[PDB]
């Protein structure tokens, strides 16, 4: 392909004076032929109406997402508390036994087993979860779901040393 | 402000393209807003769909409801059905939004069909605008399939039945490719685990993007190939008579947009559409007397209902009956974009056209279009066989046979009647051109003759009878009152009159204004 | 034209811009030639009432959305009738507000913006012969200067490669 | 074909806009392709993402794998992670496509950054192009967030940890709104059931649509506000020197597009990126020493790592330490698009500019930019603290303190050295202007003097010394061989010589051509 050089002559800067004058004349005639300059009640009415419609529509469009973080939804032994203050280590009926259960990683019947003091050495660390006997092993579907909800909790895991 | 505009000029300096677009002229005919209806429906669809995507989960994995709608607590459903139930019952405004969405989809389809009717019957598809006809046809097909995929996302019983029957069982029966297409589309057998996410992707991204691109190209072609117009006083094949964009056309377009949004909001609030909770989740063992997809897909359903069972069995092979339905559907989809070229080949007319035709002046094409609309209406009524038989006390077998026979005997009858009707309208125009407008007043002519006192539109002879005029493709007045004859009541408001001086002044001003308007348009 | 195009009125400047664009205005006339009359005051009042109604209905939509009981309470122990009005009220207020604003805008256009007739002068058909000749010359030179007309090996090789890749 | 062109002309008749767009001139500098790299990588991202949406299910409901990847059989995973594993292991080509996708994302980010650096250091953001600067800044922020949302869709352990830490825990601690934003975004506490579908919608529809619209506006502004250029022989503030679109520029652009596609394909096929199967599904109890989001987000991670623990506690309220990271990130995001206006109100230069500046002639701005780059590099190296301390034998606390102190003391050092280096380059230019190019040849001058035998670039005075020239904003030669001095060897192929006549003819033709080109650009 042959080699070339080309020059373009930008023609940059502000527009030509005839162009500027004609555009301004068009817009000015459009604005002052409508007489809107002397209808203050109509200007105010349009402003108020559009403001009300826009605000109502925006509030309706954005209101479905907003949720109150502090409403009591979690049942405890002292009523109902907000999610961000409860853990799963919180007692539910004033005296319930919550064990420190360790995970087996297995899917046979237990994914969580109890612990005794002698099930560890003086240099051991173990991750433990709250057991709550009424959950049982994960043989039935309801117990499987309870154990899944135990395992998927961001404030559940505890380090025992 | 002066400073902002001055800086915009010194930086981008349009100032001539801006003027060129501010002085663009558009014709003002009520029928040229039918495409705007579809455009505004599409904008509302975009907004409401973007809202809906923040709450939907298009998965087919099964769960138990355990929600607020008690009559469904404990039922095994999919994640998509549960997401739709949550949108309906637990988001503040979600039911309202999805009802607006479905109503906007129906208005979109109806507006597209009415606009196609206008284009076809006025002839705006001729030589310069054939490519735009083709683009519009593609847009119609795409809108049909987009809506079909749309109402199948909430995987409930009725939409699942429609999916199964139409998509799965008609794809599966195609002659050679058939099961290969079915398995490439479903990932296997009919109820899989990828169909709903695949349709969700296709429905929120692919088809909307293609439709947006095609709408852009369509509107660009309409903007740069100027609009057609009807024949009239000052109108010519070389000019455009109308209003300029800047003060008037933008105002009218925005007002129409607001009005259409208002209508859609009213009917999305006041009328219930697709109550999925009265149904259940889709299950292959349950069925209901419910059928009939959205109205823009009803003609395929009616064709499948009234087609006779003609199958073919040869060496270890089978061609079932729905292959006929698929063939007729594809034949329609092919014949729709080819009509401009077929008509120009038949008529031998290869000229350029900027002036529209009146439907009465093209009797053969008007009769063709009426026949096609009659065929479509028969197929659409055949889709509601059971509802018609239940509400209007007719037998089900009777309705089936009525549709089967009407589909063949009604369209040519409509063709014949439409032809004769257009010619009769032409003869009425010719009578009004030859004599004057009939005024309705009778005289008795002392020797006992009754006359009718016509009113001429042009010059009369020395004997008083008007001189006949020539037809020019424009409508002719038939009522005396549509010409200024007996009008302009008192100039009060509704209960108290103004002053007589003000009334007379306003009358004279209006008369002078209308006279100068008609003069300025007729003389030049 | 020339630097003394100033001191030229707005009407002449607008006619000049139209003439440059190919447009001509016939019959642009004000809507109210007679001085102050009661008809004009009534027209302004009627236009304003619709916008005020739109504002009222927008405020109603806001307040209804904020304070209406919206949760699902359907049963027949305590028959609600209040939950079943929520979406109807949403739609009613929203649609009435925006439709009143639309009607007000249409009335203002019909009664206060002046009525005009404009002619555009399509300039349709084939392009000017100078434009045609120049574009065809540009493309012809771009094609013939590349020499590809006499490189059959290169053309065929490009075809084969692009087809294989595609 | 001629008949097709005649039909096109009679129906649309462009023939003048097409000529205006064929005659547009573009400059030829290698640094003008840095935006094209980002454009082409965005196109590749679009294509590969459209492919990927046909197989992905973005659901957070848990299932058991039972797939082909044995070391993961029986594990509880979400539906998104399982669909990612399916794309990787059970679609023919899926792993290839997603690796191309991820490499294209990395190339997109790197090219945006290099192009921004070129714009900043050449000063192409001055008066007429400030809005292009602002649009580019918005594009940069949107690209960062789009990639971040992208690599979180396959819900595995590293992406889950990054999501948790950055998104959840930084949003939750914001002073007054805080938890309200967290709960509006997540639908409740951190691991919900709507997060991955919401991010999937945001990632495949909303952000890509916004980015496409902004890229279109960017390219339109660049097309209609013509391109800048460097000062040179025939260049002026009122012209553009380069090549026309049609024969040369489009050809070069297509070739560069193909080359970029090839590089991305090579490195998507031969280099393994993000092997999610070596990880596991995300679980709130597990963790690995792995960290470090994709490289374009590493400075926020490093800022979080090296910022000191400064917290405030007053009446029943708390302001944690990551609020500083949030504040600094927002401060950068605000100061990035405001730089043109800050510099113009500081320097007092409000004029139009079409010619670029060499970075050595603007020492203060070059030093500011180098200081900013040093800050970014320190924050990026701080993000790989543990990787660096493992590979290179340094203590972890030592690396943390090194980052913490370097953040304060390195950027001013870089500023100072850059300033002095720029002035040194200017002085070398002035030297080669006042004397000639130093050839490197020494003489002995029989009375025992050593001279250097310079070569003049202009006219010479009576004593043989050249007169000093004036700087003109253009680079100057420093090596003799770059000027045609000793070149053009024999004209064979590589192992056998051509004929002497052909060699001489080619030599003379080349010399005449180059001299005519030089004259044609120098004289006028
Ligand atoms: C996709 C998503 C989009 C959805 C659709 C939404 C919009 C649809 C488009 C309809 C509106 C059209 C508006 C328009 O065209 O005006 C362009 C208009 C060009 O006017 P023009 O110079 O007279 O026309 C060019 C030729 O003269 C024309 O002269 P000609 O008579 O010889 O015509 C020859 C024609 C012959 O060819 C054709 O007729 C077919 C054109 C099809 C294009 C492919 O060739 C063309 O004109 C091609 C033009 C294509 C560019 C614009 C169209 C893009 C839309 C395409 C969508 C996707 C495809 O540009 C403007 O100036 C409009 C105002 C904007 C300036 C404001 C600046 C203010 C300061 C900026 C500050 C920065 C912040
Ligand atoms: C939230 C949830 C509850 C439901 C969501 C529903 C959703 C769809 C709400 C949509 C809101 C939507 C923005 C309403 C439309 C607003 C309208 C257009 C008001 C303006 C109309 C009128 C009063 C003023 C005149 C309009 C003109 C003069 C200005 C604007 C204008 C517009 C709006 C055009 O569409 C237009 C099209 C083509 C050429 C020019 C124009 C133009 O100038
Ligand atoms: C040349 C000049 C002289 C004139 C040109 C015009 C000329 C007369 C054309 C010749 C006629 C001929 C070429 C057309 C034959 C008819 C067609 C094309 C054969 C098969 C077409 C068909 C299988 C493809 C259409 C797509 C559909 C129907 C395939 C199956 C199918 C699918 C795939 C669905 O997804 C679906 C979803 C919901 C409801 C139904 C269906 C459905 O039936
Ligand atoms: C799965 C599977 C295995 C991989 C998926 C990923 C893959 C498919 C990515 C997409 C691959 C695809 C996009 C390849 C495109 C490569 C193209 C550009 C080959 C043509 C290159 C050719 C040698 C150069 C000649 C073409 C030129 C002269 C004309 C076309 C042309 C082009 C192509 C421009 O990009 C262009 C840009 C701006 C102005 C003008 C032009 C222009 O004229
Ligand atoms: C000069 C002059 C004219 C201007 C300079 C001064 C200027 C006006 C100061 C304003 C800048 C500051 C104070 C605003 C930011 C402070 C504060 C409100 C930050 C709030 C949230 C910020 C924007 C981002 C938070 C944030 C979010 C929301 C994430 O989702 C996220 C996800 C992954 C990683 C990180 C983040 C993250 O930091
Ligand atoms: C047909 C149908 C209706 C029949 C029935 C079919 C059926 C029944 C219905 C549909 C059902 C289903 C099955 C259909 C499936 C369809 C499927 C989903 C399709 C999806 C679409 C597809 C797969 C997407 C992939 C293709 C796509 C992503 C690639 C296109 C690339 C995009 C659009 C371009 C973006 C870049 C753009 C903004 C810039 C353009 C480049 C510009 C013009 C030049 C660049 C450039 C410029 C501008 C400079 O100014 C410049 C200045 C100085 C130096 C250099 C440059 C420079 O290089
Ligand atoms: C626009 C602002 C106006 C929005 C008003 C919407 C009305 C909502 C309402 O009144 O609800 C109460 C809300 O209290 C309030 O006063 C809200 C006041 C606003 C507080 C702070 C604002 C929120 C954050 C996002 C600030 C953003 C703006 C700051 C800019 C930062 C940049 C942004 C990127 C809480 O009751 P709740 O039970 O949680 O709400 C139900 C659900 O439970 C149930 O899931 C159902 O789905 C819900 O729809 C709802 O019914
Ligand atoms: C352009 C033409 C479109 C048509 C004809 C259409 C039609 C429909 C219809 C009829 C439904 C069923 C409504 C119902 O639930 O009763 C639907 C659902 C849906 N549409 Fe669209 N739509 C269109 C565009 C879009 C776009 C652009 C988006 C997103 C950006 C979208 C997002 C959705 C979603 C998420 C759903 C499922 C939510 C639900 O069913 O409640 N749609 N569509
Ligand atoms: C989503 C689908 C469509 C949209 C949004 C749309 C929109 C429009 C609009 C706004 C106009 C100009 C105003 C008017 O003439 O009413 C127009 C004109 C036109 N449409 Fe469509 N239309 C669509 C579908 C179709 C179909 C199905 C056909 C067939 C078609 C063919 C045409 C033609 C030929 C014109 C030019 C007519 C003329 O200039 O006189 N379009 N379209
Ligand atoms: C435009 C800028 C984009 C960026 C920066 C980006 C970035 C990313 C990245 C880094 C990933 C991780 C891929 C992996 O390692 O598995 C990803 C995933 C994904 N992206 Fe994109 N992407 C972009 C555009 C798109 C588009 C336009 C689409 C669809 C139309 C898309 C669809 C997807 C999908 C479906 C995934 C998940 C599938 C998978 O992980 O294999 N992306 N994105
Ligand atoms: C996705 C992001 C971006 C894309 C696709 C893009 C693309 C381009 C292209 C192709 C050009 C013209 C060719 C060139 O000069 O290399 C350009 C010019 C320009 N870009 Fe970008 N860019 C992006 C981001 C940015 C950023 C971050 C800034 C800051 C910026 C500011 C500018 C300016 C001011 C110009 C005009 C410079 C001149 O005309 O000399 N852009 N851009
Ligand atoms: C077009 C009409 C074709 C009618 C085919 C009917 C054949 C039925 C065969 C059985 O078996």
């Amino acid at each position: 392909i042959p080699e070339e050089i080309s020059i373009q002559e930008r023609h940059d800067g502000a527009s030509r004076e005839i162009d500027r004058k004609t555009v301004v004349a068009n817009l000015t005639d459009a604005f002052e032929g409508s007489t809107i300059r002397r209808r203050k009640l109509i200007g105010l009415s349009f402003g108020v109406g559009m403001g009300a419609f826009g605000l109502g529509t925006l509030v309706a469009f954005a209101g479905g997402l907003i949720k109150n973080p502090w409403k009591p939804v979690v049942p405890t032994a002292e009523g109902k508390k907000a999610v961000l203050w409860t853990s799963g280590w919180t007692p539910r009926y004033q005296g319930e036994t919550i064990y420190l259960a360790r995970a087996t990683g297995t899917e046979d019947g237990p994914p969580f087993i109890k612990m005794r003091p002698e099930d560890m050495d003086a240099g051991g660390m173990e991750t433990v979860f709250p057991w709550r006997e009424s959950d049982g092993d994960g043989t039935t579907v309801e117990s499987h779901h309870k154990l899944q909800e135990i395992a998927m909790g961001i404030r559940n895991p505890v380090m025992l040393i | 402000l002066a400073r902002q505009a001055e800086d915009i000029d010194t930086r981008y300096h349009p100032s001539a393209a801006l003027r060129r677009q501010l002085n663009k002229v558009f014709p003002t005919h009520w029928s040229f807003l039918l495409g705007e209806i579809a455009l505004y429906s599409f904008v509302v669809l975009l907004i409401t769909g973007v809202y809906l995507t923040l709450f939907f989960d298009p998965s087919m994995v099964d769960v138990t409801y355990n929600g607020v709608y008690q009559p469904l607590r404990g039922v095994e459903m999919s994640r998509a059905y549960q997401s739709a139930l949550d949108i309906s019952f637990e988001v503040r405004g979600g039911l309202f939004v999805r009802q607006i969405h479905h109503w906007a989809a129906l208005m979109f389809a109806a507006a597209i069909m009415v606009h196609l009717a206008r284009i076809f019957f006025t002839g705006a598809f001729r030589r310069p605008r054939e490519t735009n006809w083709v683009i519009g046809s593609l847009l119609l097909i795409l809108a049909m399939f987009e809506g079909y995929f749309g109402y199948s996302l909430p995987d409930d019983l009725l939409s699942g039945l429609g999916l199964r029957a139409a998509l799965s069982s008609i794809t599966l029966g195609m002659p050679v490719i058939g099961t290969w297409l079915h398995w490439a589309l479903f990932g296997g057998d009919f109820p899989g685990t990828i169909l709903i996410p695949r349709l969700y992707a296709l429905h929120i991204l692919l088809l909307p993007g293609i439709i947006l691109a095609l709408i852009g190209l369509h509107l660009a072609l309409v903007w740069f190939q100027k609009h057609t117009q009807f024949p009239g006083p000052g109108r010519t094949e070389h000019n455009v008579v109308g209003v300029r964009v800047m003060p008037v056309f933008a105002f009218k377009s925005g007002a129409f947009f607001a009005a259409i949004v208002g209508v859609l909001g009213l009917m999305g609030g006041l009328l219930q559409i697709n109550p999925i909770w009265n149904l259940g989740p889709y299950k292959p063992s349950q069925v209901s007397a419910g059928s009939q997809p959205d109205f823009y897909m009803m003609w395929t359903e009616g064709l499948a209902r009234i087609w006779p069972p003609w199958e073919f069995y040869f060496w270890h092979h089978t061609i079932p009956a729905p292959v006929w339905v698929a063939v007729i559907m594809g034949l329609v989809f092919v014949l729709l974009p080819a009509y401009p070229f077929l008509e120009k080949r038949f008529t031998g007319d290869y000229a350029h056209h900027n002036l529209l035709q009146r439907p009465r002046d093209v009797p053969v094409r008007t009769a063709i279009g009426a026949m096609a609309i009659a065929f479509y209406m028969v197929l659409t009524l055949a889709a509601m066989n059971d509802i018609i038989a239940l509400k209007f006390h007719i037998s089900l077998n009777a309705t089936t046979w009525i549709g089967r026979i009407g589909m063949v005997i009604l369209p040519p009858f409509v063709y014949f009647i439409t032809y004769r009707w257009c010619i009769g309208l032409q003869r009425s125009d010719r009578s009004v051109l030859e004599h004057g407008v009939e005024t309705g007043i009778i005289k008795r002519l002392p020797h006992g003759a009754y006359i009718e006192l016509h009113q001429p539109l042009g010059p009369v002879d020395e004997h008083g009878h008007p001189i006949p005029l020539q037809y020019q493709g424009a409508p002719l007045p038939k009522r005396m009152n549509k010409l200024g004859s007996a009008g302009s009541p008192g100039s009060g408001s509704f209960l108290f009159a103004d002053s007589a001086a003000e009334d007379a002044a306003l009358r004279e001003a209006g008369h002078a204004a209308e006279q100068r308007a008609l003069a300025a348009l007729r003389e030049h | 034209d020339e630097a003394a195009l100033a001191a030229m009125s707005n009407q002449e400047l607008l006619a000049l811009g139209g003439k440059l664009d190919g447009v001509r205005i016939a019959y642009k006339e004000p809507r109210w030639p007679v001085e102050g009359t009661k008809a004009e005051k009534r027209a302004e009042r009627s236009v304003a009432v619709w916008l005020l109604l739109g504002g009222v209905f927008g405020l109603a939509l806001l307040l209804i959305f904020l304070f209406w009981p919206w949760e699902f309470k359907a049963a027949d122990g305590e028959s609600d009738f209040i939950y079943s009005l929520t979406t109807p009220l949403y739609g009613l207020t929203f649609g009435l507000s925006i439709l009143s604003i639309a009607i007000g805008a249409v009335l203002y256009q019909k009664r206060f913006i002046p009525e005009e007739i404009s002619i555009q002068e399509r300039h349709d058909g084939a392009s000017r012969e100078i434009d045609r000749k120049t574009v065809v010359a540009n493309l012809t030179d771009a094609f013939e200067g590349s020499t590809i007309r006499r490189r059959k090996l290169i053309g065929l090789s490009f075809g084969v490669g692009m087809g294989a890749f595609g």
